[PDB]
């Protein structure tokens, strides 16, 4: 209980030194084609597990085509964490990335 | 021999203090012989062996004394002891589990796994089980999985299901904290028998049973009496046959007995402070979670029909519940078309529904259709086909299902129709949505041969017109399905004759 | 020369950080190129 | 296409070992429909269409007291063109424990074949 | 060294061994006869020599030749545990064809363990077949035969939107192509649909959205193992995969009355494929 | 030298907090609040309501059951907070979806209210039944307590009932009531039923 | 045997059921009965606005045990 | 077609089971059991070097259940000399014949 | 998918304390007990009661294996998803005396 | 009616128990099995 | 792989190292009998197919008590009486010698 609180304190302070704030983030403002392929694959893997879907599906039964309909209407509730090779990261949302 | 062996089993427990465990493996091995094997311990020394154990329980609990206790557990037919030997074995189980509640993991296995027998055999199985439900509150948990592990399989005899489900609503009347987990186990494993039978039913026109007399067969059983080292790889004649005439009788047995037991529960004196509120609410939640997503399932939703019509308020608590599902904006499209499909068939095929409750459904059902008159009627010549209005094409059909079966409640001698149906239908038929083409072929033509006669709306020049103009198969068949068609079950319709309206 | 680099890795007491794509397949890990070069996180509404 | 498999019951049996296994059918140990593909001598009727997993000859061994079959294991179905049976010469005056059986596998030109 | 241990001398000498578990040492049969495992044949030769020396230490302690019998035994208990780990280290019989390759030669080769069973593997849910030309399929499509179509399956989780399509897959069953072969319950237990008939499968198909009584698995739903449809995709392949356009994502079109995989002409230069009996590996 | 090599093993089995008495009545306070940190999964179905998903999956199967990490019977929980996976308090937090499966994972703080008896603790309990072997009790009307006769004094005897079992007589001649004060000898988690083993003697 | 096979049916310890790790973060600080009566008021009456039915059956006894007599 | 193995779980019945894709075995009612292994080692007389030879035999689609010594030899050499007849090792008999 | 999931995906049990796969073992329980996963070399056997002012083992740290050897501790095991050949490597490497220590840091 | 054929003399032949595998006319060891009137069916394609 | 069975923990790094001679805390099997089998095929106690090393031939394992498809297998140890050198690390002991 004393070692864990010291371990938790390090674990979350190390993880706060590695977060880049929303103004200082310098990566690309686009969705880099490997993000679009994993966002659609992760969202559709949630829609297949009865996630609340925010789009009117017109009798589309493919989960992956339903996630491609949320991406087009900017309705996916995900956040991309972009790692830099020293471990630091930038949290870009799916709403503010530019989908090509 | 009453004076002799009282030393032999009191010094046998000294030999479990002498700690070599020799005489344990002979004395408790003889009780592990079956009750059909007559070379066991009789009732004589069982009064004698046990009273050594009961007033000296501190001297058995060694881990090598497990077989001393592992043979008393499988002491078969303990419920048929004479009533002064009976209260002595029952008292040993009450002082074992009060001493060491490690074995109620093991004893409660045995009580649940013997509710196969009728009520009259298990009047002493429950009072042991109810004892450690009141004594041991952390036994509501693991016994609840034992009821789900040892349910009778569907390839069993017919008497296991009719007596296990009878002894388990006996269980529910004493432990009301465990009744949501009672009804969830019955209703789930009634569907398992139920849904193998509507395919067994015939086409859209049924038969007469070709039986001028019927055989219930009380005596349809034998007696209740009831390997070399290897077998060898076997061969043919699997003959995987079904009781095609037996599955309906099991569903005759079970689903009447459910409605028999619930009808003694719900009553105007249990809605005051008893289990009237509890059972009618635990079935409506179980309605909208279990049966309503079973596709194409006749003959289980009559349990909801049965309880709703013991009370006038149990209609008004369900009619708006049926409306709260069928017009919930948040639900899925198939969870509302099937819900509206359950609406019109319920109002029509119900004998005990009051005259004001018929119209108040249709009052709200006409209130939905005229709020629709500007909000979506301008979207017809816009882009997007007629699949957008399947909710409208279902709620119109549920209203036209009532006029096919309950036209004669809305009308007085003077002819004044409620909500001006004589103005309403022919104004909705001439709408841009054309609701005579997209609904079901039968119920909209059954509306056509009636609204001409009952002088409300004329549409034989429009159904003539609409079929001359000439994704979907999941929507035809949710319209063709009727929840309250007449019943293939025969002993349950006898109750339903008082409750259910036929064709005329 | 599997068991010469293995001998050199044990004498060194070398911690494999598991980041080359030939190291992650041994340990059965998602590769760190392309679709594995980031993380997906789900913005949940309620507190 | 023709193929020959040699059934040799003298295979695992040793040099001084007596005769254990015998062609034909042992008595009172009887799976039926083995009589559909096979004759009374434990050898197949010739002209029989055999699929994979069919009994291609049946024998009876004495170290197991069981009547057992030999199984046609080839994905291509065949017929039985011939059944020869070979007498002993090194250790004479004994019964048949070498049987060669010839199949025929018909070959219509399928899509994928090469002309 | 944050554990602040000490470099000890016992790290270079083996005081004991360990013996791998029985599953990793099951008897290595061949043909249609069972033979003893190879890794026991040089682990018994260690263990007889550890039994020779156990008796001869008692022979010395109850009071010469007892040392030449003992030092010669150290020549081979060293050499047998040498032959147990390496094999090129030990001379031994020196007649050729040294048996029991030992735990190094199980790791070092082109095959070894680390390139035949870690960096390359064998996969489930894959097929291979001879390819054949077609100009009537798309350029992004493959023609899948109905031999492969009734085998390769996809665990589709049943939900509120696919239940209209996945009821019909259970009613079709393993026989028809737009069908299923197994349903997975919420307890993880499978139900094969093979031996059933239409009335069993039509009954079950109506039970795909019924919730379980079990609350530990209430999150889950069932998983129908439907056959491979026209909306699935597929990785194709050829035997020299020299670049990454020799392995691409074709969509599926299931073509009846065909026994070979079937490919459009726009792909014949990317796979470096000529239609002369080449096989392509298909991964699902 | 084993005063540091083995001393963690003693700290592993040293009890953290002991149970003191309240209002000088002997009854040792075994009810206690411990704050824990969980690492839980989250379904996609509760991805619109993530606090109900932690409660119904992980925390509701954890009440009234013995937990090995906290050493007591968990009586509930209070004040659940999902920890955000981003160091930015608010509503719109975010959890980290696994690569393989669609499930997410997160850290949570919650205050458990566990009931924690240890050896040498003094408790009440209604006498449930009493044979000439033992007494069975319910501590706090929930928990099985078995005071056995070897731990009962010798100076007490067992009157036996006539037809229906038998009552109890102490040194005072009192037919004893249910309300009995004893000392915990052992705490058994041999099954899914928490068994307190007790003595009457000091 | 029939109660020796299917060991995972009695396991029930998947990661959808049990949390992965649990660590206490302070020391357990003792509570007052005037908090236990306050907590079990606000916890039982909040869980009654579906499992958790057999557990509240046990907390209703403990809540009454700190205030009543059967 | 149905071969022997262990018994069927799922509170179904005690039975024998059935293959599906030749290496996994299911019951007669659909339910599937856990992972039969099918020990194999490939080819290419030859095929390496001959090591040893002992008497066990794989017959249980995976692990082995055959060739265990003299569990039947006690009833082997007391059934060999009853088939042929009339050995003519005759005493008081043939005085009759 | 083409190397882990469709070839030899297993959910093994790994001790967090010693970082090992092949040293774990499901315990053989009391008949009133549910079995659980326990580590062998992270376990001190029960005839090592080294003597709050006195220490009792907390009755859930005590487990038994199939022969009847009682052990204390051996808990803190987790479930990871590995290929199976990581176990067969770790038995071939232990025969060399080489030990792998898996750092299961997502805890 | 048991029928084999010898491969040398083509003399039709029956073979009982405890017989040599030889022909009875010639002394030939190879001896082939005949076919009887038994039903096999073919799609004429 | 099933998507309904998530895994919370995963491996970050792998430390190489040497097993000390305190396999005694790991291994309590002690494999000493060089004979492996006997008549009628039961694995001999102490031999190299000891049933404390995992289930084998429809038996149950002596250590974990599970069948052939649920047991991991367990590691036993051969006590060498004399310290034979590790043949991997011989070239580096001959440097410090
Ligand atoms: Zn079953």
């Amino acid at each position: 209980p004393e070692d864990f609180q010291q371990h938790e304190q390090i674990r979350r302070k190390t993880l706060k030194e590695k977060a880049i704030p929303k103004d200082q983030r310098a990566t690309t403002p686009y969705m880099t084609k490997y993000e679009r392929a994993r966002i659609l694959g992760t969202r559709a893997l949630q829609i297949s597990m009865n996630a609340p879907v925010f789009v009117d599906l017109e009798g589309e039964t493919d989960p992956l085509r339903i996630a491609m309909k949320e991406l087009a209407e900017k309705k996916i509730p995900l956040v991309i964490r972009r790692y830099l090779p020293d471990g630091s990261f930038e949290d870009w949302s799916v709403e503010e990335l530019i989908v090509d | 021999s009453a004076a002799m062996y009282s030393r032999f089993v009191k010094s046998a427990l000294d030999d479990l203090d002498k700690n070599d465990s020799t005489q344990i493996g002979i004395i408790a091995n003889q009780v592990a012989l079956p009750s059909k094997n007559p070379e066991r311990i009789n009732d004589k020394n069982l009064n004698i062996l046990l009273d050594i154990l009961s007033s000296n329980i501190n001297r058995i609990e060694s881990s090598r004394g497990t077989f001393l206790i592992q043979s008393i557990i499988n002491f078969e037919k303990w419920w048929e002891l004479p009533p002064h030997t009976l209260s002595k074995y029952i008292y040993f189980i009450k002082i074992l589990c009060s001493s060491i509640p490690k074995w109620w993991q093991d004893v409660s296995m045995i009580l649940v796994s013997c509710f196969i027998l009728p009520i009259k055999q298990t009047v002493c199985h429950h009072d042991m089980l109810k004892y450690f439900l009141r004594m041991i509150p952390s036994s509501m948990g693991f016994i609840d999985t034992y009821l789900a592990k040892f349910f009778p399989n569907k390839n069993d005899t017919r008497r296991k299901l009719v007596n296990y489900t009878s002894n388990l609503l006996k269980l529910r009347g004493y432990c009301s904290e465990l009744g949501f987990q009672i009804w969830s186990l019955l209703i789930e494993k009634i569907i398992s028998i139920d849904v193998e039978l509507q395919n067994e039913l015939d086409e859209l026109d049924d038969d007469v049973d070709d039986d001028d007399l019927e055989e219930v067969d009380l005596e349809d059983d034998d007696d209740l009496d009831d390997i070399e080292g290897m077998d060898g790889t076997e061969e043919y004649n699997v003959e995987l046959t079904q009781g095609i005439k037996e599955l309906s009788t099991k569903l005759d047995s079970i689903l009447t007995l459910v409605s028999t037991h619930v009808e003694e529960q719900v009553t105007p004196e249990s809605l005051e402070s008893g289990e009237g509120v509890g059972v009618f609410n635990t079935l409506t939640t179980l309605f909208k979670t279990h049966v309503l997503p079973t596709y194409y399932t006749r003959s289980i939703q009559y349990i909801m029909f049965h309880v709703s019509q013991q009370q006038l308020e149990l209609m008004d608590s369900f009619l708006v519940t049926l409306i709260d599902i069928s017009f919930a904006v948040n639900e899925a499209a198939e969870k509302k078309i099937k819900s509206l499909q359950y609406l019109g068939s319920y109002i029509a095929r119900a004998k005990k529904l009051s005259r004001t409750q018929i119209i108040f459904v249709a009052s709200y059902l006409t209130s939905w259709l005229n709020r629709y008159v500007i909000e979506r009627e301008e979207e017809v010549d816009q882009r997007g086909g007629m699949e957008r209005f399947k909710h409208f094409y279902a709620a119109f059909q549920a209203l036209c299902y009532i006029f096919c079966f309950r036209h004669n409640i809305f009308r007085d001698t003077d002819g004044n129709w409620e909500c001006e149906l004589d103005k309403f239908f022919q104004r909705m038929v001439i709408s841009k949505f054309n609701p005579l083409k997209f609904c079901n072929e039968n119920v909209m033509l059954m509306f056509a041969r009636i609204a001409q006669q009952e002088s409300v709306a004329y549409c034989f020049s429009i159904i003539e017109n609409n079929n001359n103009e000439r994704t979907r198969q999941q929507f035809i068949d949710l319209q063709s399905y009727f929840p309250y068609d007449p019943l293939f079950l025969k002993n349950y319709k006898i109750l339903m004759k008082e409750y259910y309206i036929e064709w005329s | 020369t599997t068991c010469q680099f293995l001998t050199k890795a044990v004498l060194d007491n070398e911690r494999e950080q598991l980041d080359s794509p030939s190291a992650r397949i041994v340990v059965g890990k998602l590769n760190n190129v392309g679709t594995g070069s980031f993380d997906v996180l789900a913005k949940v509404p309620n507190a | 296409m023709y193929k020959t498999e040699k059934v040799d019951l003298a295979l695992n049996r040793n040099r001084g070992d007596p005769i254990t296994q015998h062609f034909g059918f042992g008595n009172d140990e009887w799976p039926k429909e083995w009589l559909e593909k096979l004759d009374e001598d434990g050898l197949p009727y010739i002209g029989t269409y055999v699929e994979e997993g069919d009994p291609i000859c049946a024998y009876f061994d004495d170290t197991l007291n069981k009547t057992k079959i030999k199984t046609y294991h080839s994905s291509e179905p065949a017929y039985i063109e011939e059944v020869n049976l070979i007498g002993d010469e090194s250790n004479k005056f004994q019964e048949l424990q070498t049987v060669s059986i010839k199949y025929r596998i018909r070959r219509t030109p399928q899509i994928g074949d090469k002309f | 060294n944050l554990s602040r241990k000490l470099v000890k001398a016992d790290s270079f000498f083996m005081d004991v061994l360990v013996v791998p578990p029985t599953r990793f040492r099951l008897p290595s049969k061949l043909g249609e006869e069972v033979h003893e495992n190879s890794q026991n044949q040089l682990l018994s030769k260690v263990l007889t020599t550890s039994l020779l020396i156990r008796d001869l230490n008692d022979d010395l302690s109850k009071l010469r030749v007892i040392f030449s019998r003992l030092m010669n035994a150290f020549v081979t208990i060293q050499n047998d545990v040498n032959a147990f780990i390496d094999s090129t280290k030990a001379q031994g019989r020196t007649s050729g064809k040294v048996p029991i390759p030992g735990v190094k030669q199980a790791l070092e080769k082109k095959e070894g363990l680390f390139r035949k069973h870690m960096m390359g593997k064998r996969v489930n849910y894959a097929a291979r077949s001879v390819i054949s030309p077609d100009p009537n399929i798309e350029t992004n499509e493959i023609g899948v035969p109905p031999v492969f179509a009734v085998k390769l399956t996809y665990p589709e989780p049943v939900t509120a939107y696919n239940i209209a399509e996945l009821r019909q897959a259970v009613i079709n069953g393993p026989d028809k192509w737009p069908g299923a072969t197994q349903i997975q319950n919420e307890d993880g237990s499978l139900v094969s649909l093979i031996g059933m008939s239409v009335e069993q499968r039509k009954a079950l198909a109506n039970q795909l959205l019924t919730p379980s009584s079990n609350v530990s698995t209430h999150t889950l739903n069932k998983k129908v193992y439907r056959h491979i449809k026209n909306r699935d995709v597929v990785l194709m392949n050829r035997q020299p995969t020299l670049h990454k356009a020799s392995m691409m994502g074709h969509k599926v079109r299931v073509l009846p009355n065909e026994k070979t995989l079937r490919l459009h002409y726009a792909n014949t230069g990317a796979y470096n494929a000529d239609f002369d009996g080449d096989e392509m590996n298909m991964h699902f | 030298n084993e005063n540091r090599e083995t001393a963690r093993f003693i700290k592993k089995h040293k009890k953290q907090v002991t149970n003191p008495i309240d209002e000088k009545n002997g009854t040792s306070n075994c009810i206690v609040r411990v704050p824990i940190a969980l690492y839980v999964s989250l379904a996609p179905m509760y991805l619109e309501n993530p606090l109900q998903g932690v409660m119904k999956q992980h925390l509701n199967p954890l009440v009234m059951k013995y937990n090995n990490k906290v050493g007591g019977v968990v009586l509930g929980y209070e004040g659940l907070k999902i920890l955000d996976a981003d160091p930015l308090d608010t509503s719109e937090k975010l959890i980290k979806i696994t690569p393989d499966t669609p499930f997410g994972f997160t850290w949570c703080h919650v205050n458990l209210y566990v009931w924690q008896p240890q050896v040498g603790d003094v408790l009440e309990g209604y006498i449930f039944i009493q044979s000439a072997s033992h007494i069975g009790l319910l501590i706090h009307d929930a928990f099985n307590a078995s005071i056995k006769k070897n731990n009962i004094p010798v100076d007490w005897t067992f009157v036996h009932n006539d037809v229906e079992l038998g009552h109890w007589v102490d040194s005072n001649g009192e037919p004893i009531d249910g309300k009995l004060r004893f000392t915990v000898r052992n705490v058994h988690t041999t099954g899914r039923v928490v068994s307190v083993d007790g003595t009457l003697i000091s | 045997m029939m109660k020796g096979s299917r060991r995972t049916g009695n396991n029930t310890a998947t990661t959808l059921n049990t949390p992965v790790v649990i660590h206490a973060t302070q020391l357990p600080q003792h509570v007052s009965t005037d908090e236990v009566l306050q907590f079990l008021e606000s916890f039982i009456d909040e869980k009654e606005n579906t499992n958790l039915s057999s557990s509240i059956s046990q907390l209703k006894r403990i809540q009454r045990d700190f205030k009543g007599l059967p | 077609t149905f071969i022997r193995g262990p018994i069927c779980g799922t509170d179904n019945c005690p039975s024998r089971l059935w293959r599906i894709i030749d290496g996994r075995r299911t019951c007669q009612y659909g339910h599937v059991m856990e992972g039969d292994v099918e020990f194999n080692d490939d080819e290419d007389l030859g095929a390496g070097v001959i090591t040893r030879r002992l008497n066990l035999t794989t017959n249980a689609t995976g692990s082995f259940q055959s060739s265990q010594l003299t569990n039947s030899q006690l009833l082997q050499q007391q059934q060999r000399q009853s088939h042929k007849k009339f050995k003519k090792l005759i005493g008081h008999e043939a005085k009759l014949l | 998918d083409r190397l882990l999931n469709s070839s030899d995906y297993t959910q093994a049990s790994v001790c967090r304390e010693c970082g090992s796969i092949l040293t774990t073992q499901q315990s053989v329980p009391r008949i009133g007990s549910i079995s659980t996963v326990c580590c062998r070399r992270c376990s001190m056997r029960f005839e090592d009661a080294k003597k709050g002012e006195k220490i009792f083992i907390d009755d859930s740290q005590i487990w038994e294996d199939g022969q009847g050897n009682k052990f204390v501790g051996g808990n803190e095991t987790t479930t990871v998803a590995i290929p199976f050949v990581l176990k067969y490597l770790d038995s071939e490497l232990s025969a060399m005396g080489i030990r792998l220590r898996y750092n299961v840091e997502p805890k | 009616t048991l029928k084999y054929i010898c491969a040398e003399c083509s003399s039709k032949l029956s073979l009982s128990r405890t017989d040599a595998v030889r022909c009875k006319d010639c002394g030939h060891r190879i001896l082939l099995k005949a076919r009887t009137k038994r039903l096999v069916q073919f799609e004429a394609r | 792989m099933d998507i309904s069975k998530p895994v919370g923990s995963e491996i970050t790094s792998v430390d190489f190292g040497i097993l000390t001679a305190k396999i005694r805390n790991l291994s309590a099997k002690q494999i000493t009998n060089p004979t492996v089998l006997d008549n009628l095929g039961h694995p001999v106690s102490g031999g190299l197919y000891d049933l404390a090393l995992g289930a084998f031939l429809r038996n149950l394992c002596s250590t974990c008590g599970l069948d052939e498809k649920f047991c991991p297998g367990h590691q036993g140890h051969i006590e060498l009486p004399v310290p034979c050198y590790n043949p991997l690390f011989f070239n580096q002991l001959y440097i410090y010698l």
